[PDB]
DNA sequence: AAAATGTGACTTTACCCATAACTTTGCCGTTACT
DNA sequence: AAAATGTGACTTTACCCATAACTTTGCCGCAACG
């Protein structure tokens, strides 16, 4: 345990030490030693001890600078209490201050209590070390502090969260392709199609895709599980869904339960539970969707918009087409391809 | 060179006196023991008794020599014998230097001698036993990459690599059983007995020293651990650390202060659910995501698992160039549709 | 000109109830955070307290390109 | 100009040398010197060389070490010309592609061309040399592009800026307020007020 | 048909003063050996 | 009325490798003094 106390350049210096004392501890001592006399004695005596107690007599060379240093607090404690209620009650509240103003709200109550003032550094430091859930939840709220969230880290075995097997867990999402249409006869802008997506969570396979301009609804749940059964012939036995009210419906729960299919439902507003397919999204965006005209990357800050670079002057891709190159990506090119948690395709 | 009068031997007196350390690429190829995919070819580090010509232990990676390629040889020792040589042998360079390495030798009082600038005539007696070891085992294995020294020759028929069904565990049994037990009692030309029956006899000569045992335990485990070649990492929120592209979470990685920090790191080669990081003037025990999927398996088939992961992942790196080149064949004909779909209209 | 919109923002329009600042990230609102639940502020009063702080707490703050308030 | 040459670690070597030499300048040499006699005396004959030649000594014992280096390119000539017309036509157009795709692009158009693939990194560090406005100017928009525009930077003294007294120059804009307000007295919210400011440019105080 | 406006408020380093918790030393006392 | 899903394609430091470019420095001669 005293050895698991002590660092990397602990180690190194106690090795120092080491080299220092040996040639003494063989009857050959060296002609031109820098240290001097008594510190190699107190490090021969320091060894000596060692290995005459614990058996083993490096480990009185260790240092453990770790243990040394003024940790102890230098501001009184009333000002930490007072610091630590401001930021408490003015920093942490549905406002957003900035950390000027809230400074010195505080001096001036320090100063009307009569305490001694703390610094703008000060300030900073402690509130930097009060990040996280805390300070995310009560300054932009729990939609903003789910990035700074405990994961899941399994200690046992479990089922295993991606499946045992291909078609065990698979996925459902919804989104809409970053991309402009235009229509195939008039050529008018049809606006940003959908884009829905059934995942095989074991192999991260992309089962079925299908493409519509119109809302998620049930008709799209309906045209997903038919291209599934159809390209492949079994749907998935747990289909994990997410909180959305197209289904929370009677159209698709009666569906699954037709078909033997255990339903899934993602909390609401916890993303992570569909961590593979939404994955998938972004990389569909990267390797088909954001290399096409029009794709709405530019909108992401609206500010930067120009009528000269607005995709909907822009857009040339229609759905039919759009829709046979996304299926010819997710059937080919990401089939093919080599992942990371599988190696293999 | 020759000897005219009687100075210290060259092969020692007795056994575990001076222990060579050598290093070679096995001419096979190994497939995964779960896909069948052909990682590649190994390399080997014997640890050889200069007395007694026994190979003590043996270690099997897919990595370069380095100073983790012999740690892992000298803590097997320790696990087979519970001694260590007096005169631990390295070889010259920067990838045997260390200081862990150091530490641990000098932790058990041990002298290690490392050879000179491109000169291996003191270890002369290992490239005798690199020939025999290909002539008498690697060379009558099934899929060795013999015919490779004639890239010319080398025709898919007689491709190593659709050839060769040698997997880690299995290659490993052989190789221990050929080492440890044909190897060591076969005559040896130099000496004129078994490697076995001259251990005996110089054991029984130079009794047991029973103050050289130390016991296998978890503290000499992590007594001989190797560490990355930066030596720290940065401690992603809610992640942890990134050793050989998986992330090791303790939770001391929760507190504030140490959120994107350089810290410390050692990875334990033989595992790949436990590494350790310095947290608080502390070494803690850092879990991964193979350790709940490993967690009632034997160390026996744990570092085997682990050395096929870390093959696997470094093949995956390797992989990225048909990634790119079947993204750019896709995305060519994308824009070759696109230019032919902007030019009809 | 425009800066002076900013340093607004700073002093005294994001240290209000109900200010639109969380809103610039859209992708995270939610019924709990939206200003429009929150908000308690009039035109009248929200306008005397600008005028205060434009005429008399901005007015006697030293700028930096003068050197003087 | 030698000296303008020079760095501050340049500038620190060459009083190293100085300081080294200075003994043998005044008939009192050290008896303890652990830079050899070969160095001193080539320092010293520098000195005099530069006293001699260039009217100050000191001058002659400058390093410059910014000329040392292989600034020679070592991809192909081809293989530039392939990667300059990729980066120029794949790269900086209205998609903003990424730059893993337009590397495999032009290392599928390479391999077409019989000529070396530049690496993944270099495509990364060429790329980060093309910064600026003219980039986000051809990717982003002339909009976007505006941070990195310019500054115009008096060299004269034209008209000042900011005007000269107080009521010269005022400058009026207009913004939306970040802040929702309710009705005053049935209380449903009525929005984002905006707001007008007129302000003077001279001493900033909002006119 | 066309010159010629970036700011400045609010943060983040970066260096210095103080003190804890040990290593690093000299210096003298003591003792084995000649 | 209620515990358990991060993730992976893309990009970026870091180490090594080869060569250009200035400064070091031992190995030799050569002029001057004892
Ligand atoms: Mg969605
Ligand atoms: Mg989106
Ligand atoms: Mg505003």
């Amino acid at each position: 345990q005293r050895f698991h106390q002590a660092s990397p350049e602990d180690q190194a210096e106690a090795l120092e030490r080491y080299k220092t004392i040996e040639p003494y501890l063989n009857g050959h001592p060296p002609e031109n030693e820098t240290i001097p006399a008594r510190t190699i004695r107190h490090w021969k005596a320091k060894y000596l001890i060692a290995i005459q107690k614990y058996g083993c007599g490096y480990i009185g060379l260790l240092s453990h600078r770790s243990v040394k240093g003024n940790r102890q607090r230098k501001l009184p404690e009333d000002t930490l209490a007072i610091m630590e209620k401001f930021i408490l009650e003015d920093y942490e509240t549905l406002k957003q201050k900035r950390m000027w103003e809230v400074h010195a709200a505080l001096v001036r109550a320090c100063e009307e209590a009569g305490v001694i003032a703390p610094s703008y550094k000060a300030f900073t430091k402690e509130v930097q070390r009060r990040t996280g859930y805390e300070q995310t939840k009560k300054r932009q709220g729990r939609r903003a502090a789910y990035q700074h969230e405990s994961f899941y880290w399994e200690l046992a075995i479990t089922t295993p969260r991606h499946g045992d097997r291909p078609f065990e867990i698979g996925h459902i999402a919804h989104t809409e392709l970053d991309v402009e249409l235009v229509c195939s006869d008039t050529g008018r802008n049809l606006g940003r199609p959908w884009a829905t997506f059934l995942v095989d969570a074991y192999s991260r396979r992309l089962l079925a895709v299908y493409l519509t301009f119109d809302s998620p609804s049930y008709r799209s749940c309906l045209m997903v599980l038919r291209i599934c059964v159809k390209r492949h012939g079994r749907l998935p036995q747990i289909v994990v869904v997410d909180n959305g009210a197209e289904f929370h419906s009677v159209y698709f729960e009666t569906l699954l339960a037709t078909f033997e299919c255990t339903k899934k439902q993602r909390p609401p507003a916890k993303a992570r539970f569909g961590s593979v397919c939404e994955r998938l999204f972004g990389t569909s965006n990267t390797q088909f969707v954001h290399n096409l005209l029009g794709n709405t990357q530019i909108t992401r800050n609206v500010r930067q918009v120009t009528k000269s670079v607005n995709p909907k002057n822009l857009a040339v891709w229609t759905l039919g087409l759009l829709y046979e190159y996304l299926c010819a990506w997710a059937y080919e090119v990401y089939d093919t391809d080599e992942h990371p948690a599988l190696f293999q395709s | 060179y020759w000897e005219l009068a009687i100075t210290t031997p060259r092969h020692g007196d007795r056994p575990f006196e001076i222990g060579h350390i050598a290093h070679t690429e096995l001419d096979v190829e190994l497939v995964c023991s779960d896909t069948g995919r052909n990682l590649g070819r190994p390399w080997a580090t014997f640890l050889v008794d200069a007395y007694s010509r026994r190979l003590l232990a043996v270690y099997l990676t897919f990595d370069s020599p380095s100073y983790r390629s012999c740690l892992m040889v000298l803590r097997i020792c320790v696990k087979r014998h519970g001694r260590l040589p007096q005169i631990v042998v390295v070889d010259n360079g920067a990838e045997f230097h260390s200081v862990y390495f150091e530490t641990l030798l000098a932790t058990f009082e041990c002298t290690k001698k490392q050879r000179p600038p491109a000169k291996a005539r003191f270890g002369s007696v290992c490239e005798r036993l690199f020939g025999t070891s290909n002539t008498q085992f690697v060379h009558n294995l099934l899929g060795n990459t013999q015919i490779t020294r004639n890239v010319r020759q080398v025709t898919k028929s007689v491709n190593p690599k659709n050839l060769a069904v040698w997997t880690l565990g299995l290659l490993y049994e052989y190789l221990c059983a050929w080492a440890y037990e044909v190897y060591d009692t076969d005559e040896h030309p130099a000496l004129f007995q078994s490697p076995r029956d001259a251990f005996a006899a110089g054991m029984a000569i130079g009794g047991s020293r029973v103050h050289r045992m130390i016991p296998y335990d978890e503290n000499f485990q992590i007594l001989t651990l190797p560490t990355t070649s930066e030596g720290k990492a940065k401690v992603q929120v809610g992640r942890g650390i990134k050793i050989n592209y998986i992330y090791y979470w303790s939770n001391s990685f929760r507190d504030p202060q140490i959120e994107n920090t350089s810290v410390q790191i050692r990875y334990d080669p033989f595992n790949i659910g436990i590494a350790y990081a310095f947290v608080r003037g502390q070494w803690v025990q850092c879990i991964s995501q193979y350790y709940a999927e490993l967690q009632g398996r034997s160390e026996k088939e744990l570092k085997l698992a682990s050395i096929e992961l870390r093959k696997h992942y470094s093949n995956h790196t390797q992989q990225s160039k048909v990634s790119a080149k079947n993204l750019a064949e896709f995305l060519a004909s994308v824009e070759a549709q696109e230019a032919l779909l902007e030019q009809r209209s």
